């Protein structure tokens, strides 16, 4: 058994959300074990709803659940920032003990862009005497934590030898990336220049070096 | 002689002890089986308290673990009534881990289950020697009253279970005569659950008074007749007779889900409309015990009770309770009369030791003055090897 839930859902503050699990209602006389967590990152899930309309103590009274036919709602009443995480529900069946749902991450928007600073390095001359090359793309306070990158030399795009991080929310709630270009000393000197484009939200900025 | 049967049920209006073995507390010195699922059964000479014992006694390091309800070392043993179940003074009945025993009025029937979970096997016994034997037909865990039986005519019957705990399962009646299994009768009884049933004969037919584990805080009750036609029912009181179960409220002759969920072994005597409900005082634990006399609980939904006895205080430990009666062969009365018997668990999962075991009080009817009380197990918790 499987329970679906939706991959992403957003709302702005103030404004009421609801998630659902679509999987565990089976079995007429078996009883619903149903139960939902609420995991900010870097941290362990939180019991935010069990017993499918109770709610243990200390939570928010803003968060409701419920339950019709095989699907199971969450039901979160003024959306706060501190809203924002990842939620996911679970049901105990006689067939499977408990099925935690794939997650649906909650977006609370409202909230300003930003474009990213991006800084690109050049490979050092003690790394070519070492007969290596990296090129060092960084991109830094970008808002939110989407982003794509791409390399080039002379025009000309390159995929061979690109390693790019996924992006991690900083300290002051923006998110940083750093992509990697892999290159010989060879083909380092003998080209025009080297290029980072990092576009985020259609708008993209661009750094070049040379030798 | 048989036993006749075609008696109807003594009327009562109170509970009067019967007997008290002091087991566990006698057990901390003595050398006492670590037992659980106690019963009383009668022949019409004299009764005697049926026993599980786990192959181990009391403070000994054998009794470790004797939570588990199943082992290869479990036995069917018995012991004069207020007797403690001593290996000096308890008489071998069969290997199980879950029996039935009763006594058809001239020879004693024991019906010892042992076996895997899957392929279970009841070895029925007619004066010692095995009469019989019936195996699991849905190889999913097969279970009896863990009380006694009832005979009428010479023919006895019981109650079996095969399939979930926590589901439907299958449940069939037999009728057994000199321990030979001569007829049964699959229940056709959906959304229902029966377990553990305390079965008594009343007027040449016979009603069970059962455990649901499933979805009930109400308990289920299957009555028939020596043709094994059957009917099926819920108690409708709502004095809820299970433990868990909700406070007292408006019931249903279905099954009460709420606090629904797994339960204790229970019985009750049905008169005319009226019930004696034995239920634990309290609604959570396996806390107290009391009789409820609700003179229309059998068939109103009702909460209202006109009698209420106590048995054992609602701070200290109760457990498994049933029925078993005494025939006018053995009484000499007109009438077949009502007692019952009350499991004290003490030990694990509750308290802080390596052993579960339990003592055992029981109550017979009478039509005269009785009293309240509290006659608890008595024990001095933990003992020297749970240290
Ligand atoms: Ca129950
Ligand atoms: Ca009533």
């Amino acid at each position: 058994s499987v329970l679906t839930q939706p991959a992403s859902v957003s709302g702005s503050p103030g404004q009421s959300i609801t998630i659902s699990c679509t999987g565990a209602s089976s079995d007429v006389g078996d009883y619903n074990y149903v139960s939902w967590y609420q995991q900010h990152p870097g941290k362990a899930p939180k019991l935010m709803i069990y017993d499918v309309s109770n709610r243990p103590s200390g939570v928010s009274n803003r968060f409701s659940g419920s339950k019709s036919g095989d699907t199971a709602s969450l039901t979160i009443s003024g959306l706060q920032a501190e809203d924002e995480a990842d939620y996911y529900c679970s049901s105990y069946t006689r067939s499977s003990s408990v099925v935690f749902g794939g997650g649906t991450k909650l977006t609370v928007l409202g909230q300003p862009k930003a474009a990213p600073s991006v800084t690109l390095f050049p490979p050092s001359s003690e790394e070519l005497q070492a007969n290596k090359a990296t090129l060092v793309c960084l991109i830094s306070d970008f808002y939110p934590g989407a982003v794509t990158v791409a390399w080039k030399a002379d025009s000309s795009p390159v995929k061979a030898g690109v390693e790019t991080t996924t992006p991690s929310k900083q300290s002051n709630n923006k998110y940083a990336a750093s992509s990697y270009l892999s290159l010989t000393p060879e083909q380092w000197k003998s080209h025009r220049s080297y290029s980072c484009q990092v576009t985020h939200e259609g708008s993209t900025v661009e750094k070049t070096v040379a030798p | 002689v048989k036993l006749a049967g075609n008696s109807s049920l003594c009327p009562v209006s109170g509970w009067a002890i019967y007997s008290k073995d002091n087991s566990v507390r006698i057990g901390s010195k003595g050398d006492v089986f670590v037992i659980r699922e106690p019963f009383i059964s009668c022949s019409p000479l004299e009764c005697r308290t049926f026993f599980l014992t786990q192959g181990a006694l009391l403070n000994d390091k054998h009794s470790n673990g004797t939570i588990k309800d199943r082992s290869p070392y479990r036995t069917l043993m018995s012991c004069p009534i207020g007797e403690v179940p001593s290996p000096y003074n308890s008489r071998f009945e069969s290997v199980a881990w879950s029996a039935s025993a009763c006594h058809d009025g001239i020879n004693w029937l024991t019906i010892g289950i042992s076996g895997p979970d899957s392929g279970a096997v009841a070895v029925l016994k007619y004066n010692g020697i095995i009469t019989d034997t019936i195996k699991s037909w849905r190889n999913n865990i097969l279970r009896t009253q863990e009380s006694e039986c009832a005979c009428v005519n010479g023919s006895c019957f019981t109650i079996m279970t095969d399939g979930p705990s926590d589901g439907q399962a299958s449940y069939k009646i037999f009728r057994i005569e000199k321990g030979k299994i001569v007829k049964s009768v699959e229940m056709n009884a959906p959304n229902y659950h029966y377990e553990e049933c305390s079965c008594y004969p009343d007027s040449s037919e016979i009603t069970c008074v059962c455990r649901d584990n499933w979805h009930g805080s109400n308990r289920p009750w299957v009555s028939f007749n020596q043709n094994l036609e059957y009917q099926i029912g819920y108690i409708c009181s709502g004095v809820f007779g299970d433990n868990p179960r909700p406070n007292d409220k408006t019931g249903s002759c279905g099954p009460v889900s709420s606090n629904g969920a797994n339960g204790v072994k229970g019985f009750s005597f049905k008169y005319g409309n009226g019930v004696w409900i034995g239920r634990t005082k309290s609604i959570s634990s396996r806390k107290g015990f009391e009789m409820i006399w609700d003179p229309n609980g059998w068939t109103g939904t009702d909460n209202k009770f006109s009698i209420k006895q106590d048995i054992v205080g609602i701070n200290e430990w109760s457990g498994y309770s049933g029925s078993f009666v005494q025939h006018p062969e053995l009484t000499g009365l007109d009438c077949i009369r009502p007692c019952f018997w009350v499991e004290l668990i003490r030990g694990r999962p509750e308290e802080n030791t390596i052993w579960t075991s339990g003592s055992s009080i029981s109550f017979c009817g009478v039509n005269s003055d009785t009293v309240g009380w509290s006659w608890p197990d008595g024990a001095e918790l933990p003992f020297t090897i749970d240290k």
